[PDB]
């Protein structure tokens, strides 16, 4: 994609988010036990 | 009391031998399990794969 904004004076950013899934699941089996596993959606963040 | 003296002790007398000789106690040789039959060692190069970020874990038989 691509965006045609008005002309500034000085240098500006452009913040785009993307609309992601954040999720976390977490268990404790045993004490002191914890344990997470993190999945975000589409743009995960584990891969091999 | 001497008349127990075990008289293959007093043979080598200075020179025993390591079935003569009382041992520290200890199981045989069982071989070591497979690595890759681990309870998890499979299924975290499988669920990262899939997406997944992973830090935690379970402790241990002798709970640490």
């Amino acid at each position: 994609m691509q965006f045609t904004v008005d002309p500034m004076t000085e240098p500006t950013y452009l913040m785009l988010l993307f609309g992601v899934f954040d999720q976390v699941v977490i268990n404790q089996p045993t004490r002191s036990g914890i344990s997470v596993a993190y999945l975000r959606l589409p743009f995960a963040s584990g891969s091999a | 009391r001497e008349e127990t003296v075990r008289p293959d002790l007093a043979a080598s007398f200075n020179d025993w031998t390591y079935d003569q000789l009382t041992q520290p106690p200890g199981t045989a040789y069982l071989p070591a399990p497979d690595p890759l039959t681990g309870p998890t060692t499979i299924r975290d190069k499988v669920l990262s794969a899939e997406g997944e970020q992973l830090a935690g874990s379970r402790p241990s038989v002798l709970h640490g």
